[PDB]
Order: C-alpha cells, then sequence, then structure tokens
C-alpha cells in the first residue's frame, strides 16, 4: 500500500497510469482491509481473551497444579481463537492462500509500476 | 529496532501545537520538561526511542523539528519548560523574520529562503533515525507561513522520500468565520492541493469542528486555542498510544495508513477524539457516534472507522459494544466494498493521570470531507473573484507572474473533493 | 431505547415554567444545581434516560430547551443556581429582543424569524435522543410569545416532525382579572385556534383557577409567581410519576395520552392536585378530595345549561398505597357517583399508584392528582371565544395586530381562530352529551 499510494504520487504526472494506480490501491485497500479486521480479531479474540483468562486464573490460583491448568487454558483459549485446532486446518489454508495471494499482488503491482 | 517518526512543526500553530504535543507526551509517559525520565516513569513500558532521543544527560529529546517564520513563538517555546525537550540541531529558524504575512505565497517563497535549514535538520534526523518510518508534517493551511511554508514542505517531502510515506496534520482554517487573511482562501487551496496530491494521508483539523467539541463538550465558554490545542495534545496521544503500548497488530503507523487511506488520492483523514471534557464498551461507542465528538468537519457516509479504546476494557464488553453497533448500523459504509470498523482494546499510558478507566479515539473516513474540501474551493473562489489581497502575493514568486497556483490548488482540491465523492459510490 | 421529552420554554412565563421544572427533576432524582448527581442520589431505581439527559461528567441535564424573545427569563434561568443543571447550548434568545409584547402575531412572527434556529434545536437534540418520544412546549395561550410563538412552533414542528407528537401546556390568562393586554381575547383565540387543528394536546393553565385555588386550598392572599411556579412543579413532577416508578403497565405518557383521548380534537386536559394547603389519607378520601371542586386545578364554568362531564380521569396516587383502599377507593366512588362521566362513552377512569421521589421531601404519606377531560372546560372555550368576539366586533386593541403581518391585512385568522373555539365549546358539550359521536 505505501508503494502503491507513493507511486500514484509520482506517475500521477503521466495520467496514462492512474487507471492501474487506482485498480491497485483499491484491490490493496481491501487486503489492507482484511488483514487488520483479523489481526484485530486474533489479538482481542484470541490473545486477548486467552491473556485474560491465564491471568484471572494465575491471580487466583493457590496451588502449582491450578498454575499449569491455568497456562495450559490460556494456550487452548488462545489456539482455539487462533484456529489451532485440527478441524479449522481448511480456513488455515484459506488463510494461508489469502496471505500469499497479497505476496503475489505486491509482486504483480511492483512489476507494473516497474 | 524503532520506527522514528519525525514530528514538524510549521508556523507559529504548528510550533504551538508540537510544543503541547511535546507536553502531553511528557505527561504520558512520565517525561519532565527537560527529557529526564521520571523516577516513576524509569519502569515505563513506552518506546521512546521512536520519537524521542536520550541525550548523554538522560535527556529524551524531542524527533521534532520546529519551523516558523515569526520568531514569537519559537522564542516561546525556547523560554518554556520544555526548551530541553527539543533537540536543539533539529530546529531551523528564519533568519528573515519578516514572516509570511498571512500570504500562502508568501509562505511558500519563505519556505524556499529557509530550504537550506530545514532540510538541513531533515536530513540530520533521516541520517539519526535508525528505522525512520515516516514524517508528520502539523502545519495550518491558512496562515501565511504554515500554508505556504506547509505545502512547500509536503511537496518536498514527497520529492526527497517519494517511496516513504508523508503524513500531514493539516488545519483547515474555518468556513464561517471571515478570515483575517484575505489570502487564506488562496492558502487553504493550496495546502488541499497538496494534501490530495502529494501526501500519502491528511489528518483535517477543522477549526470550526475542533472550536464546536471545545465549546459544547469541555465547557469552556469561547474556548481559547490553548484548550483547543490540549485537545489536539490529547488526540496526538492516542495516536501514539499504539506506539508506547506494545500489542500484537497494528504497532506501526504505516500500518494505520494502510488501515486507513484505502485510495492514495483520497487520503484525508478525519480525526476523532475523546473524552472532549464507567464507560462501557457500547456506551462509549454510544457516545463516539454524537456528532459533537468528530473531530473533522465534514459537510456523505462513513469509509471506515477504528476505534482505539483504551484502558481497563473486558473484551466481552467491546464485543457486545460491537455487535450492537452492526444491529443498529451506526455507521454507514462505502458500498463497493465491506465496512471496515475495527476496535483495537489498549491499555492507557500508566504515566498520565486518567479520571476515566477508559478513553477512546474515533478515527472514520467520512466522504463528508469532500465537502469540506468543496468548501475551501469555494472560499478560494469567493477571493480570486474579488482580487482580494492579491498585491502581496504577486510580490511572492508562486504568485509573482500570475496566480496560476491559487487556481491549481483550487483544482487539486476540486479533484479531491470528486475522487471523495467516488469514493461515496461505488 | 428512552423516549425522550424535550421541554421548550417559551417566553417569561415557560421560562420560568421550565426553569422551576428543572429543579422539580433534580429534586426527584437528587440532582445538584450544577446538574450533576448528588452522592446521595446515586442509588435510584427511576429511570431517568426518559425525562433527564446525562452528561458526560455523570451530570443529569434535563432535555429542556429554552427559548425566549424576551432576555429576562432566559438570563433568569442562565442566572439561577440551576443554571449549571441546562446545557447552555439549549438555551436560544431570539436577537430579535422585542418579544411577542404580549401580542399574538408579534409571538407568530417571532416564530417565523426564528424557524431555522427552532428547527435545527430540534433536530440536534433528536439525534441527541435515542428515540426521543416528544416536545413538550410550555407557553401561554394568552400572552404574545406563548400564544404567537406558541402557533408558529406548533405548525413548524408538525411539518418538520409529522410522526412525533407535539403536546402543549399553554397557560390561559386569568379571566377573572381584567387583562392588561385589550387583544388578550386575540391572542387566546388564535392560540386556541392552533390548540385544537395543529396540537395533539393542550393542557389549558388558568391563572383564575390558580387565583382560587392559592386562595381557598393554599390560603395564600394575592399568590406570588413564585408560589404559582412552585404549583406548577409540583405538577410538573407528578407528571413523570409514571415515567420515573417503574411499574408493569402505563409507563409512558404516550400509552397513557392513548387511552385517555379517544377523541383528537378533544385534547383539553384539566388538572387536579390534592393536598393543596399550606391522618392516614385513604385511597377513598383521596378520590374525594379529588372529585372536591375545591381540589380541581382548571377554573371551568358552572354552566347551569349544560351537563358537563368528564371524558377521562386519571388520578396519580403519589405515596404509600394500598391497593385493598385503591380498590374500596373505586368501589366507593362508583356507588357514590362522585364522577359525572361522557355520556357518549365509557367512563374512562385509571387510577395510577406511584411511589413519591426519595429526594423530594413529601409531607403527605399520600397524594393525589386527577387530570380530567371535562366539558366544562367547554366554558372555558366560549369565554374566550365570547371575549374574542367582544374584541374584534369592537375592532378593540387590534392596531398592534394590523401592524403585525399575520394581522396586517385583515384578522382572518383571529376569526377563524374564534370560530374554533366556538366549535371547541360546543364539542366539549356535546361530549358531554350522548350524542358526542354525532356532535361534529
Amino acid at each position: 500500500r505505501k508503494g502503491h499510494m507513493c507511486n500514484a504520487r509520482l506517475l500521477r504526472s503521466m495520467p496514462e497510469f492512474s487507471g492501474v494506480l487506482h485498480h491497485c490501491h483499491i484491490l490493496a485497500s481491501e487486503m489492507v482491509h482484511f488483514i487488520h479486521q483479523m489481526q484485530y480479531y486474533v489479538t482481542f479474540e484470541v490473545l486477548e481473551c486467552s491473556w485474560d483468562e491465564l491471568w484471572n486464573r494465575v491471580q487466583r490460583a493457590q496451588d502449582l497444579d491450578h498454575i499449569i491448568a491455568a497456562h495450559e487454558a490460556f494456550l487452548g483459549t488462545v489456539i482455539s481463537r487462533c484456529l489451532l485446532d485440527s478441524d479449522s486446518r481448511a480456513l488455515l489454508n484459506q488463510l494461508r492462500a489469502v496471505f500469499d495471494q497479497i505476496i503475489e499482488l505486491q509482486n504483480t503491482q511492483d512489476a507494473i509500476y516497474r | 529496532m524503532p520506527r522514528e517518526i519525525i514530528t514538524l512543526q510549521l508556523g507559529q500553530c504548528g510550533n504551538q501545537i508540537g510544543f503541547e504535543f511535546w507536553k502531553q507526551l511528557c505527561a504520558e509517559h512520565g517525561i519532565s520538561p527537560e527529557g529526564i525520565v521520571e523516577e516513576f516513569a524509569t519502569e515505563g513500558t513506552d518506546r521512546k526511542d521512536v520519537f524521542f532521543y536520550q541525550a548523554d544527560d538522560e535527556h529524551y529529546i524531542p524527533r521534532a523539528v520546529l519551523l516558523d517564520l515569526e520568531p514569537r513563538v519559537i522564542h516561546s517555546i525556547l523560554n518554556s519548560p520544555y526548551a530541553k525537550l527539543y533537540n536543539p540541531e533539529n530546529i531551523y529558524l528564519s533568519e528573515h523574520g519578516g514572516g509570511a504575512g498571512n500570504n500562502w505565497a508568501s509562505g511558500f517563497s519563505q519556505g524556499e529562503k529557509i530550504h537550506e535549514d530545514i532540510f538541513d535538520i531533515i536530513d540530520r534526523e533521516a541520517d539519526g533515525s535508525d528505522s525512520l518510518e515516516g514524517f508528520v508534517l502539523c502545519h495550518s493551511i491558512a496562515g501565511g507561513t504554515g500554508s505556504g511554508l506547509g505545502s512547500y514542505l509536503l511537496e518536498r517531502l514527497n520529492d526527497r522520500y517519494p517511496k516513504k510515506l508523508v503524513q500531514t496534520y493539516s488545519v483547515f482554517p474555518n468556513q464561517d468565520e471571515m478570515s483575517d487573511v484575505v489570502v487564506q482562501p488562496y492558502n487553504s487551496l493550496l495546502t488541499l492541493k497538496r494534501l490530495t496530491q502529494n501526501a500519502d494521508c491528511v489528518v483535517v483539523l477543522d477549526n470550526t469542528a475542533l472550536n464546536r467539541i471545545a465549546t459544547d463538550r469541555l465547557h469552556i465558554q469561547n474556548p481559547s486555542f490553548s484548550q483547543i490545542n490540549q485537545l489536539v495534545s490529547t488526540i496526538m496521544s492516542a495516536s501514539t498510544t499504539t506506539l508506547r503500548y506494545p500489542g500484537y497488530m497494528n504497532n506501526d503507523l504505516i500500518g494505520l495508513i494502510a488501515s486507513l487511506i484505502p485510495t492514495p488520492r483520497l487520503h484525508f483523514l478525519m480525526t476523532g477524539y475523546t473524552p472532549l471534557t464507567k464507560t462501557t464498551v457500547l456506551d462509549v461507542m454510544r457516545r463516539l457516534l454524537q456528532p459533537k465528538n468528530v473531530m473533522v468537519s465534514t459537510g456523505h457516509c462513513y469509509i471506515a472507522i477504528l476505534n482505539i479504546i483504551q484502558g481497563e476494557v473486558d473484551p466481552t464488553q467491546v464485543h457486545k459494544s460491537l455487535q450492537r453497533i452492526r444491529e443498529r448500523k451506526l455507521a454507514n459504509f462505502i458500498p463497493w466494498g465491506p465496512a471496515s470498523i475495527q476496535v483495537a482494546l489498549s491499555r492507557k499510558s500508566p504515566y498520565l493521570p486518567s479520571a476515566h478507566r477508559v478513553s477512546g479515539l474515533m478515527m472514520a473516513n467520512h466522504t463528508s470531507i469532500s465537502s469540506l474540501f468543496e468548501s475551501s474551493c469555494q472560499q478560494y473562489d469567493k477571493l480570486r473573484k474579488r482580487e482580494a489581497f492579491l498585491e502581496q502575493f504577486r510580490k511572492e514568486d508562486i504568485f509573482k507572474e500570475n496566480f496560476d497556483e491559487l487556481d491549481r490548488s483550487r483544482e487539486v482540491v476540486q479533484e479531491l473533493i470528486d475522487e471523495y465523492h467516488a469514493a461515496t459510490r461505488p
């Protein structure tokens, strides 16, 4: 996105490129929205919840067994929210394909700009 | 590794806002006005190296460059308790104490006159930054120095760092009051032009909306510029909260901008701050939805909204607030793309006393900002049609031959308005 | 969602009544004069969102807009101990500091002059309201502002908010005292016209009845404006009891009105209050006192020719009330025929039991207010029409109307108002009659 929005300033002087610039900025903005939302979900729906579980448990822990169980619960909550199960594998693959497509779009945009 | 950001404070208003910003940051991080870490702030979780440098005397020095065409504000900063906060090598002051005379063209010529001092400072800071993320130019579009020189600096940052983001905090003049600067509409048009064409992200600071917020929400009868700048400093602290508190996501300004500016030409960002004076996620969002708390004068739909909530927040209350916001359709999104509404939970700074366990900032991209650019264009056209205050412009190089720089600024701001409307359109 | 009511205080009298209303609400909620909730009032069981707004500082701010074309009352509110309770941005003052001068035409022209500012304010409050229920305009029907500006605001609210209720509390001038406004009958007729055609409910506040109450029940010789405003504030506080004390049924004014007003034009409500004074009161004793003419707060002419009747009665009984005593009171009222009802419909008599404000001192373990729609209000409308006809037939006090645009060419709006008020009197008498269904 940085390259998009800098190069569309550089190449604004030539109007021929503007359609490419705009279409790339749109695709990149869609990707940016998705990634930002998904990271906010992982941070709060995975990390925030798992850390709150861990901290509440440890802060009410009276036994070492209790501490161990609390740490396991923290990690389990993080895994569950982060789609770390053996049943989320398809959604994980889709996430990974989206990542790889975003890298590909980056490469294609850099090629177009070159 | 640090991700340094250089703050450029331009003209009287920019320098005063930078000074109050540094005071607010010091207060939020528990840093004294001299740059010394307070004993209560020795164990802070904030990354100071991003925005401050540490001197050999344990002084934290702002990565701030103060440029003004008038001596009054620079002298006030150097005579303030925060004089030791700024790195002295990063301060350029024009020896030509004539200022821009509230003339945008004069401010541009002054930026050219002080180019070497300013670009020497910028280059020194760039080489002195381990991982400079970018530059934030804080200036006003309506003055002479801050407007003309601000547009010049936006251009020069775009030229010097054409692969680096250039963000501006551009103060838009009050559209409802008669500007004391008869050329103010020209300055405003030139600044809107530079934000639309040469900036990756323009934070619109509408003096009309800021005054309205300061009066209606802070209970300031006749809100002073000082109270508005205190709100601005609160906003700047909230904007740096993701830098000061290490999180898992969106820990950099690059990521913020990429989340905020989906259209490179449509790079005008609206800001929102709260409190303007036990808040639940839902109660916060309900108060945020009140028009009196939006910090952008937009004449339209929201493209995206990010609420950064700092303090002790129940994530389940955040989720409930998001669910209620969705059910209530509290934000209108672009029809040609998915509605980007994010909520980040962050902790508040431990060093700033907060009467409120939780504060929140809303950043909203809303197409009515095009109406603000249209208003600025109309003010420019109102001045140009009267040839008002042009005798001083013809003395300045940008206006020496013709007023084409004003007309181009009006065109650029029109293009910005039209792009904002297209972004309002599928 | 809250069901917000915006209180619009118009002119000297409206603004003073609004100020006393805000004082009463503050006292009922334990809110300081600065709008801050008192420490002792944090645990109230009342739903404030219906009638108050909450400021960001945990201050409860009245959902009240104070609009005046004369500075005296707005300045009095901003100079009162409650000045900090109200949002200063909710105070509109006409730059034309001429007021309506007790002239309906001048008040109307002023409403026209401040139309945009007023509807901008109303829309700002509507957007600041999650589920705004409506606006209550506190004005006088006999003055200039409350009559003229009240009619203007009623028209503009009806046009701009055609799905929102516009209720008015219109204070009628004292009929027993010589009005200083020789055109007062014209102003009253015009206000009655606007209440009849463009208002959903007009609460008639007769200064004659207020004087009668002050003499007979409070033993106030020559009641001062402060004592009148204290009575008004008592009534306004009583009006919010169904909102302030959570019950199972009829907890909102909309539902109350829909239960009380089967005929949209027959929206003139009479009030009665008890005790009115400077033993455990039973429900039956309460209802008997309410049925006592000395406790009715409306000056209706005792026309011996028209057998006036109640269309509807609501008895709001505030305090520690035994429902078995309520049932006994209903039985005794029925057996004694203590109320005459409209002949064309069943006697709608409801009784709501409510709790008193924990923050407001109640000298009476039990109080009661009666709100009654009673055809003898027609005697008031007939009197207003007759006074209008007396001035118009004599063209008395018309020079100031002819100076105003609404009356500059002719008085046809006054004559239509006089016709409407005559029709209102006759319709109220018919509503006292079994033929009311065919009266219109």
